[PDB]
């Protein structure tokens, strides 16, 4: 079944585009009353499998991440929408960071810093809420056209632990871009656990690496398996990071032993001022949050909010 | 008995014609002839104040919005004055009704000769083009003239053209027929207004520039020009749903203009 075929049975969501077919999900862009939406359609080949376990999880991710301004959970889920398919619904964002890195205008250092700041803010938001994103990747970091980061596609249905012996489990659930990139924390490799906050910190650290290397992946599956065994360290790619302090944050976060990986809030404490401008904590995160989530401010009213606040904005950012 | 009460109007953004302003008469006296100042400045005897009772003054009309001029000033054509300043000239302004924002004003400056190649402002006056509820001013208006200054086009203007102030309005309303007529009472009351007016003539050296605005007529109807913007009826289809799309993006399905600028410069 083609990705579009599934939408023939649905009235409320009109097919728009395909984002990419993989044996795990077929992803389409759909037009909706509210805007554009990503529909991850899961062809449920074996009806014996209980999707009720995944539907519960996603409904508690949806509740916990309701107020997480930089997290975008799946907002809907439908076990039988096409009888042989399930579907996960979330808004569609302007960019995904992997593409944004290449689209113009190119991200400045200060914009990359703002994206890495908000990646750590998103991880911190979900982690405080009680949620883990079991695969952060640049594809899953989403960027509004005002550079609000939304972390999306929370990997609650993906396995926390993978065997190193059989790459079949990685190939199915992870690396749907088919880039062979591997940000799966090394201790997630063995030979239905719970996901750990340090398993996101390795994933997030590698995404900040790739962000600051202009898309050079820090590891692929063999390199992560070597790093897991201590036979490789990505010094070459880390030296493509142009900023020493983001380089050390990444080198901290990708640390091999999870015990040495702090909380996202700690990296944001340590990085105050030095990696992340003070103004990110004091003005831009709280000011920009008024545009962010379940907010209702029109393009016409956005410009009037920013015009009416120009003087205040100039003082905070500039002085 | 009377034509109906229907109020006809045109949107300002639909009336694509030049604004025209009649410069009527300049009533009032000038600043006498201070011969103290002439001893200090001998060039001052060679100025319209000191050469004729009515120098051949001219007015410049310029439209301002947000403190900026919308176009160049328009000058009254030369008219030789002997005993009264009465241009009686319709000036076609370089601005059209669609071009006028809600805070458009006309800054009117009366100019006089001050020696060779030098005009001095006799006075200035500024009046907003739309009224209190956004209707273009209609008919004959008498504007307070501020002595020895140019009309100020800044927002708010320092030379607004708008006892005798209140009475004149009532008098205009009476002459138009909006006030009820009571002959025995009008006869008595207007003598008092005349006394008030004469007292103000002697008390103050005020000048008034009477101007007029054109009347828009079609089939013997009167249309007021109300300020509007095209699409002003487009009440945005705002809806309060956030079931899936929690974070609206205004640039969502829009051409990337920074990539097209780049395409146009590389390719
Ligand atoms: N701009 C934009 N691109 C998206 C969006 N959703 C998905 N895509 C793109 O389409 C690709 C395919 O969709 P996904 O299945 O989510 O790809 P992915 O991030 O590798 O997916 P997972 O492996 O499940 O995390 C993504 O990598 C993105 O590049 C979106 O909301 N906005
Ligand atoms: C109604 C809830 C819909 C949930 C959608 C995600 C379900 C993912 C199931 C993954 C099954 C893996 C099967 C396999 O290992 O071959
Ligand atoms: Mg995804």
């Amino acid at each position: 079944l083609s990705v579009e075929s599934y939408f023939s049975d649905i009235h409320d969501f009109e097919y728009d585009k395909s984002l990419g077919s993989t044996r795990f999900f077929k992803v389409a862009r759909a037009k909706h009353r509210e805007g554009l939406v990503v529909v991850k359609v899961f062809a449920i080949q074996d009806p014996t499998l209980p999707l009720t376990s995944y539907k519960q999880e996603l409904e508690e991710l949806k509740i916990r991440l309701n107020s997480a301004q930089n997290c975008l959970p799946f907002q809907k889920a439908s076990e039988k929408a096409s009888e042989k398919a399930a579907m996960l619904f979330r808004q569609y964002v302007r960019d995904n960071l992997y593409d944004r890195i290449s689209t113009r205008p190119f991200l400045n250092n200060i914009e990359k810093r703002w994206i890495a700041f908000q990646i750590l803010t998103a991880v911190d938001q979900a982690h405080k809420s009680g949620v883990r994103h079991g695969d952060i990747k640049t594809e899953n970091v989403m960027v509004t056209s005002w550079n609000w980061v939304l972390l999306t596609d929370f990997a609650s249905f993906k396995p926390t632990y993978l065997p190193e012996d059989n790459p079949a489990d990685f190939n199915y659930f992870f690396d749907t871009s088919r880039r062979r990139t591997c940000y799966i924390a090394p201790e997630r490799f063995v030979d239905r656990g719970e996901l750990k906050r340090a398993m996101d910190i390795f994933s997030a650290g590698c995404v900040i690496a790739e962000l600051f290397t202009e898309g050079v992946p820090l590891f692929d599956l063999s390199q992560l398996l070597a790093y897991r065994n201590g036979h490789f360290f990505p010094e070459q790619v880390l030296n493509k990071i142009e900023d020493h302090s983001i380089r050390e944050l990444v080198t901290q976060m990708i640390h091999r032993e999870p015990d040495k990986r702090l909380e996202a809030e700690d990296y944001l404490k340590q990085q105050r001022g030095n990696a992340f401008p003070e103004i990110f904590y004091t003005f831009l995160q709280p000011y920009m949050a008024q545009f962010a989530k379940e907010t209702f401010l029109s393009a016409d009213e956005r410009i009037l909010v920013i015009r009416k606040d120009l003087g205040n904005i100039i003082h905070n950012l500039c002085g | 008995m009377g034509e109906a009460e229907k109020f006809h109007y045109i949107y300002s953004c639909d009336l694509d014609i030049n604004v025209q302003l009649k410069i009527g008469s300049l009533e009032g006296k000038r600043e006498q002839k201070s011969y103290k100042a002439v001893l200090e400045d001998p060039m001052l005897k060679f100025s319209g104040l000191y050469q004729e009772t009515c120098s051949d003054l001219y007015v410049t009309c310029q439209v301002f919005a947000e403190g900026k001029p919308l176009a160049l000033p328009v000058r009254t054509s030369y008219k030789a004055f002997s005993t009264r300043w009465n241009w009686n000239e319709w000036l076609k302004l370089p601005v059209k009704y669609p071009d006028l924002p809600r805070n458009a004003q006309v800054a009117l400056t009366i100019w006089d000769v001050y020696g060779p190649g030098k005009a001095v402002p006799v006075g200035g006056t500024t009046v907003s083009l739309f009224g209190k509820y956004g209707m273009f001013r209609q008919g004959m208006h008498d504007l307070k003239v501020w002595p020895n200054v140019e009309a100020d086009g800044s927002e708010p203007t320092k030379t607004p053209g708008r006892q005798m102030s209140r009475l004149a309005k009532l008098t205009k309303a009476h002459r138009q027929g909006h006030m009820v007529k009571v002959d025995w009472l009008d006869r008595l009351t207007f003598r008092e207004i005349e006394m008030i007016n004469e007292s103000e003539k002697r008390s103050s050296n005020f000048m008034y520039l009477m101007v007029e605005f054109r009347c828009v007529k079609c089939d013997d109807k009167e249309y007021g020009i109300v300020y509007y913007e095209k699409d002003g009826d487009e009440s945005s289809p705002i809806l309060t749903s956030f079931e899936l799309v929690k974070v609206p993006d205004p640039q969502m399905s829009m051409e990337n203009l920074v990539e097209s600028k780049h395409h146009k410069l590389a390719r």
